[PDB]
């Protein structure tokens, strides 16, 4: 379907296979299926025909918010309140949709596993990677800010988390 | 005593002449609305003390009470300005003199300052 994107949401091609009957004995699941399609799916559509004409009669738009970029907390200084507050909305919206993020790449694992069915510990290995490293790279972000986070607490956290590999990586190289 | 024996202060001058360039209280400011709302309340309290009708008796009475306060919460927010305007600017004269005393720091950016983190876990 067009309401969503394919590339974002991806689903394997669908490949069912044919009916081949061995016995003479009618299929009841073929005459109910009939008998739900003549009773429920008819009526349904009509319904929704019927409603999406109504709808086109009255068509209008909305939109989606775009914001532009600004200075952040790293070039903001010290106890400037104005760019602070700035940088401190710009970081909260980028961690929504950092978790929004996240949230897009469970429900492709959680899709791909119920797909897969039995055969989910070797299908699904390639979303189990893309997800280990989302998560991985989100924990490292926001893993311990706690309840009061800010922009300044996540850039602290980097400036030590550089910190200490460039420790490592000194160290290494002597 | 801290503005007690600033100089040229004039002994006993509620206002001085130096307060003339202040902007006056607004009539609606909401400080004389209080002080009205205190009249009021001081006319209610007479009314029920001397068990008069507490709303109804007194009408003149009430609005002398309201007129009175308006009135001295009028001057005493015009003092109350000057000395604040006064405390401001003496103290900005003292900081333009004292530039040793009050040195700009220089700003460095939150790239520059380093911050220890303490994880809540
Ligand atoms: C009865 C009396 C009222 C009758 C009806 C109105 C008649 C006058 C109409 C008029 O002239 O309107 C123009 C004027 C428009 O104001 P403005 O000029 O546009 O405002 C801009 C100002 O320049 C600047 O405004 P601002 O935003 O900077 O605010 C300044 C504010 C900044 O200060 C604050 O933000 C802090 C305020 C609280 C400080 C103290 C907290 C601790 C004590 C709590 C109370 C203890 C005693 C109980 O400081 C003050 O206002 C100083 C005095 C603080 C109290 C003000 C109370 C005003 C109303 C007086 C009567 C209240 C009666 C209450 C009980 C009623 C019972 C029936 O309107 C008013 O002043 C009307 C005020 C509301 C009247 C109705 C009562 C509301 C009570 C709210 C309580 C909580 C707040
Ligand atoms: C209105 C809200 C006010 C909020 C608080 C604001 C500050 C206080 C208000 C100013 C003072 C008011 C008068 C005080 C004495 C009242 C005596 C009395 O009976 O009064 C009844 C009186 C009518 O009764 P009446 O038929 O004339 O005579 C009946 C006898 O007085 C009947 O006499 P009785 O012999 O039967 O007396 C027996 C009674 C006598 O009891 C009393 O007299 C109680 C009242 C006096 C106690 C102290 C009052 C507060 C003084 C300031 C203290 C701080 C206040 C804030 C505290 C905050 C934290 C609690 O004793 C007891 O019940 C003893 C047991 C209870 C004792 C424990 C409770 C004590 C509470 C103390 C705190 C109360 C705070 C709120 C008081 C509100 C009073 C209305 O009603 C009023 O006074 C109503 C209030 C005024 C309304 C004005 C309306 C104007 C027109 C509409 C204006 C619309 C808005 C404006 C803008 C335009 C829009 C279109
Ligand atoms: C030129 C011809 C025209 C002249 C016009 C008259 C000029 C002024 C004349 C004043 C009347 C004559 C003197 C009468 C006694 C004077 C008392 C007062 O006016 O003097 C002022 C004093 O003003 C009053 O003290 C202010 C009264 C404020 C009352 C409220 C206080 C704040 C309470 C906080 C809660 C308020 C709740 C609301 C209350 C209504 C300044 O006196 P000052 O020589 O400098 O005092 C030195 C001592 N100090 C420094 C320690 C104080
Ligand atoms: C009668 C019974 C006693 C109660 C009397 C109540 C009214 C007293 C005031 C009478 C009118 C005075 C007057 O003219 O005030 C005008 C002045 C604002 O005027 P001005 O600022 O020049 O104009 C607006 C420009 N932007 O206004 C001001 O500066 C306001 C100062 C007074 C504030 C009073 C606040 C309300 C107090 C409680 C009133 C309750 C009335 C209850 C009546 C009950 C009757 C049964």
């Amino acid at each position: 379907p067009d309401s969503w994107d394919k590339d974002v949401y991806p689903e394997p091609p669908r490949r069912t296979p044919a009916p081949a009957p061995q016995t003479s004995l009618p299929n009841p699941v073929t005459y109910l299926t009939k008998i739900f399609d003549l009773l429920v799916d008819r009526p349904v559509t009509l319904a929704r025909e019927f409603i999406e004409q109504q709808h086109a009669k009255n068509r209008y738009y909305y939109y989606h918010r775009e914001f532009r970029r600004v200075p952040d907390i790293t070039e903001c200084e010290e106890k400037d309140i104005l760019c602070m507050f700035e940088a401190e909305m710009q970081w909260r919206r980028d961690y929504k949709v950092d978790q929004e993020i996240v949230n897009i790449i469970q429900e492709r694992l959680k899709a791909c596993q119920q797909r897969e069915g039995e055969s989910y510990r070797q299908n699904c290995a390639k979303e189990l990677e893309q997800f280990t490293q989302v998560s991985k790279a989100f924990q490292d972000r926001y893993s311990d800010l706690g309840a009061h986070y800010s922009a300044r607490k996540c850039l602290a956290k980097q400036k030590q988390r550089m910190l200490a590999e460039r420790k490592a990586a000194k160290e290494a190289a002597a | 005593t801290m503005m007690s024996g600033r100089p040229g202060r004039v002994p006993l001058q509620f206002l001085p002449n130096e307060a003339r360039s202040l902007p006056p209280p607004k009539l609606t400011d909401p400080r004389l609305v209080y002080m009205g709302f205190l009249g009021y309340c001081s006319g209610l309290i007479d009314n029920a003390i001397r068990r008069r009708p507490v709303v109804s008796a007194g009408l003149h009475r009430q609005l002398l009470y309201v007129t009175s306060f308006v009135f001295f919460g009028y001057y005493l927010l015009k003092r109350q300005d000057y000395m604040y305007a006064l405390r401001d600017h003496d103290m900005f004269a003292y900081v333009k003199s004292h530039p040793e005393d009050f040195p700009e720091k220089d700003k460095k950016t939150y790239g520059e300052i380093l911050e220890e983190f303490h994880p809540v876990r």
